[PDB]
DNA sequence: AGGCTGGCAGCAGAATTTAACCGGTGGCAGCAGCTGACCACAACCGATT
DNA sequence: AATCGGTTGTGGTCAGCTGCTGCCACCGGTTAACCTCCATTCTGCTGCCAGCCT
């Protein structure tokens, strides 16, 4: 949900979301940029870090 | 989880938040609309800049100056409130505002598709009339009563009507008396053969339109009798006048209300896991429109 | 009152009496409905500063409540006549109390919105700014009460507002936070500390312990001569005698030098 | 250049966690049994009543005070009318009132 | 501050007319209006002006 | 308005015009067309020329005209009724080119 | 005799007018009247090497 | 002869309440001829009405 709604149409993300009550992994390159911790390609994977 | 935020995160989880979250969210409720003093430029008690409720604007002291160092840390004074710490806790603590009146969120009222629609099989348009007061929904209705008293009700709307057709009745008789004296007074003096006819023409005009209004106050009658007969939660009642009309005749045996809090009163009464049977077997059964809303 | 201690009354009488009780509520609510109208006419006169539409006219309400609380019919005049006066201060109040974000009192309103009609008239008949000394002659107040109202008379404008034309950008990205950490006051500091540190260490140990309590470089709090003069069983005057030797032994370029630069 | 102030200060020390004034925790309750605990210094003097986090006076817990008294309205309706009526112009009304009831249902 | 200080000014308006025993049209006047200071704080426009 | 309203309120053969008459309004309307206005704008002084084409300058956008991103690909053309009228070769080369 | 379903058309969201008294109370603000501790210059001691 | 600590004669001194004595902001209540209503494009949903079926 945190990478949908950072894409476009916020409101009608955020509101079904919360409806459906989601949780996110924060498996994806967008979600560890807005969070702030190491994307998982490139050496930030665990085989190289 | 964890709300320091050290960067152990395993996931983000969004929710609906209750009113027992947000009050407990809350560090204290803010009920005046003040922001800071005109002359002192310093926030005001309970204002929307508290220190009471938001924490102190200088690192360290309290808002009386009784407490001003590390010495003091954590305690709350005992004068003016402000618990002496960092001045950066006041981008981190909530207040609440208690409402005297519920209130939807719009988001799940408003935006297509309705949520609230689609939840309590309501339209949108019918929705907003509620919430924006302007017509009234029946929250409950009794059906054990109804049934049993429908019968003496159905004899009190009869004797009703039998006395209002006796009124029509009792006016009938009294403008005949009126039109024969007309024809007393008229065909035994000399006059034009029409204008004897225009005073009876404007006595029958009369009677066409005393009748018409006992037949417009009858259809009102029935309009009332059929409106408590087909009475079912979730059904619109627009004319106030019907509805203050049914509130006199028929008090028990249903309530109604306008706004939110009819609306939070029909959540309450909601069965979910029956309506979620009977939308799956429409779903299994049925065909064409029904199938796809 | 007659429910307070018991004292039962006959029931029809009891019946009667419950019938007015009631039907005093609905002439009650039958007068303010009917004057409502009344309200709306006087309240859309002022429309356009600061409050709505709508706020104005709950506001008149209240005070048409008041009205009808304090009506007497025995002066034989009409409702209206009487009602105007609490509508209008009804609304006149609530507009001073809540027009503004940063409140000004009623009475400072009030002295602001006599200094506006006044400064209105001079501009009119003197054809030009009056200055604060004519406005001041005017209003009998002192030429810096007129600056203080006028300084009081000043609105914010808005974080949210864009501030170009073609960039859109806001208002907020241009105002630098005049409170944050610089980043190399915090690291001077620093090393401050550490080198009042080491030139506190080259003394002697309760020469050294003089000037720490005296100041309070451990815990933040400066204790006075005699509660270090207790500490080492010493009096006050050789407490006092002793740290004025430790600040001429401290005031010797050979210890300042390295200090001279954090100032 | 704009330059701002959120009119506060930022102090620059060491935010120790060992020398620490003493503190004693009283304990409040609501008039909806809520219960809240507030830390107070050691040498001040605890009140009787706290405004909490619901934003509703609390009184102590400990059965010691018998502080809360009436600060009654002197402005009711009742008595907007009893400065201006008397008792016996009111006793007048009231009975006329009564008789045009008389008059209207029983007659 | 404006949106939240439209919403404590109708809270409040609307506790002073319950407790003084007002009449239904004004009660649902200021009902009315609180909501819509509400709709007005969360998402301003989307419904009316 | 002011005039009507404060005309209805003042007893007549009291009142004469200038006791009717606000100049407040006109005069900021004015003041605040010439100061923050999106056709009120800073003379270009580099050089002469800049000045010169300062003025003699017509801008489709503004307050009663249309926006940027809302004009179409249609009326940043060069029409042949231009000729003689409009110049189609000096215009701005950002967005706002027509 | 009625009815519930098929296109069909319209609409919403997202992207690039007017003022004044009067009472009363809490906060302010300034200033002797003590202070009561602080500061200090100078002088007078208590053993002790 | 000094030297590390007391005693203190005496003179300012310096702010900390303490009354105290105005005095000045701040907030609530009152006023009684009479006059009563404010760009374009794409997508999806929702309501409209004819048209075969029992
Ligand atoms: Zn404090």
């Amino acid at each position: 949900w945190l990478s949908a709604a950072s894409f476009q149409e916020t409101t009608r993300v955020l509101t079904d979301a919360a409806i459906n009550c989601r949780s996110d992994k924060l498996n994806g390159l967008k979600e560890n940029v807005i969070i702030g911790k190491l994307i998982p390609a490139g050496t930030g994977i665990n085989r190289y870090r | 989880g964890a709300m320091l935020d050290v960067n152990f995160f395993d996931e983000l989880r969004i929710g609906l938040a209750t009113a027992e979250d947000i009050r407990q969210w809350s560090y204290g409720e803010v009920k005046k609309p003040e922001t800071i003093n005109y002359r002192t430029l310093k926030p005001e008690k309970d204002g929307l800049f508290c220190e009471k409720i938001f924490g102190p604007t200088r690192d360290w002291e309290c808002y009386c100056g009784k407490y001003k160092r590390v010495r003091f840390k954590g305690i709350i004074c005992e004068r003016c409130g402000v618990e002496v710490t960092r001045a950066k806790v006041r981008r981190e603590r909530m207040g609440h505002i208690e409402l005297a009146a519920p209130v939807t969120h719009i988001w799940y009222f408003k935006g297509v598709p309705s949520r609230l629609g689609y939840l309590l099989d309501l339209a949108p348009k019918d929705l907003e009339k509620i919430i924006y007061f302007a017509a009234y929904v029946i929250t409950s209705v009794d059906e054990e009563m109804r049934h049993n008293e429908l019968s003496t009700l159905e004899a009190e709307m009869a004797v009703e009507r039998k006395a209002v057709e006796d009124q029509r009745d009792g006016e009938l008789e009294a403008r005949a008396q009126k039109l024969e004296a007309d024809l007393a007074e008229l065909e035994a003096e000399g006059a034009k053969a029409d204008a004897r006819r225009k005073v009876r023409d404007g006595g029958e005009r009369e009677m066409r339109q005393i009748r018409d209004r006992a037949q417009r106050e009858l259809d009102r009658l029935e309009d009332i009798w059929s409106t408590f007969t087909k009475l079912a939660p979730k059904q619109l009642i627009v004319d106030e006048n019907l509805y203050r009309e049914l509130v006199d005749r028929y008090g028990e045996y249903f309530t109604g209300a306008m706004g939110a809090e009819s609306i939070q009163k029909l959540i309450e009464n909601f069965d979910i896991d029956a309506e979620a049977e009977s939308l799956r077997d429409v779903i299994r059964n049925g065909k064409g429109q029904k199938k796809l809303r | 009152e007659l429910s307070e201690r018991g004292e039962k009354l006959p029931a029809a009488q009891r019946r009667d009496m419950m019938w007015i009780c009631r039907d005093g509520d609905r002439a009650k609510n039958h007068l303010l409905e009917a004057n409502l109208r009344l309200v709306v006419s006087l309240a859309k006169r002022y429309t356009g500063r600061g409050m709505a539409f709508l706020d104005l006219i709950q506001e008149g309400n209240l005070g048409l409540i008041r009205a009808v609380e304090k009506f007497d019919y025995t002066k034989g005049y009409k409702f209206s006549t009487y009602a105007t006066w609490w509508i209008r201060q009804a609304i006149t109040r609530a507009m001073a109390d809540q027009a503004r974000t940063i409140r000004i009192p009623v009475h400072m309103v009030e002295v602001i919105n006599k200094l506006g009609r006044i400064q209105r008239e001079l501009l009119q008949d003197l054809g030009r700014e009056p200055t604060p000394e004519e406005l001041a002659k005017e209003m009998d107040i002192t030429p810096e009460k007129v600056l203080e109202i006028q300084q009081y008379a000043r609105e914010p404008i808005s974080l949210d507002q864009t501030i170009g034309d073609e960039g859109d950008s806001q208002l907020g990205d241009f105002i630098e936070d005049s409170e944050a950490v610089v980043a190399v006051d915090a690291v001077s500091f620093t090393l401050l500390q550490d080198q009042l540190q080491s030139v506190l260490d080259t003394l002697s140990e309760r020469e050294a312990g003089v000037v720490r309590l005296r100041f309070g470089l451990t815990d933040g709090q400066p204790r006075t001569l005699d509660e270090i003069g207790q500490v080492y069983g010493v009096t006050r005057e050789r407490i006092r005698q002793i740290e004025s030797k430790t600040m001429s032994k401290l005031r010797h370029p050979s210890r300042s030098q390295v200090l001279r630069d954090y100032l | 250049v704009l330059r701002g102030s959120r009119l506060g200060a930022v102090s620059y020390e060491t935010d120790r966690n060992h020398d620490l004034a003493p503190r004693q925790i009283a304990r409040y309750r609501t008039d909806n049994g809520e219960e809240f605990e507030v830390p107070f210094a050691d040498d001040a003097e605890i009140p009787g009543t706290w405004l909490c986090r619901n934003g509703m006076e609390g009184t102590l817990i400990e059965g010691d005070l018998p502080e809360p008294k009436k600060v009654k309205p002197p402005r009711t309706h009742w008595d907007m009318l009893l400065e201006r009526r008397s008792i016996e112009e009111l006793e007048e009304l009231l009975k006329e009132r009564l008789e045009l009831i008389r008059s209207r249902r029983r007659g | 501050n404006d949106l939240y200080r439209r919403v404590i000014n109708r809270n409040n308006r609307l506790k002073r007319l319950i407790d003084l025993g007002a009449p239904e049209i004004i009660v649902n006047n200021e009902k009315r209006m609180l909501q819509e200071s509400v709709d007005a704080l969360f998402d301003n426009g989307r419904r009316g002006r | 308005r002011v005039v009507r309203e404060r005309m209805t309120t003042q007893d007549v053969e009291a009142i004469t015009p200038q006791t009717l008459i606000n100049i407040r309004p006109v005069v900021a309307a004015i003041k605040e067309f010439f100061g923050t206005s999106q056709l009120s704008q800073f003379m270009d002084q580099n050089n002469p020329l800049s000045g010169l084409t300062h003025k003699r300058r017509l801008s489709a956008l503004g307050p009663g005209g249309l926006s940027r991103e809302r004009a179409g690909l249609e009326v940043r053309d060069v029409h042949p009724s231009h000729y003689g009228r409009m110049c189609p070769i000096e215009t701005p080369e950002g967005p706002n080119i027509g």
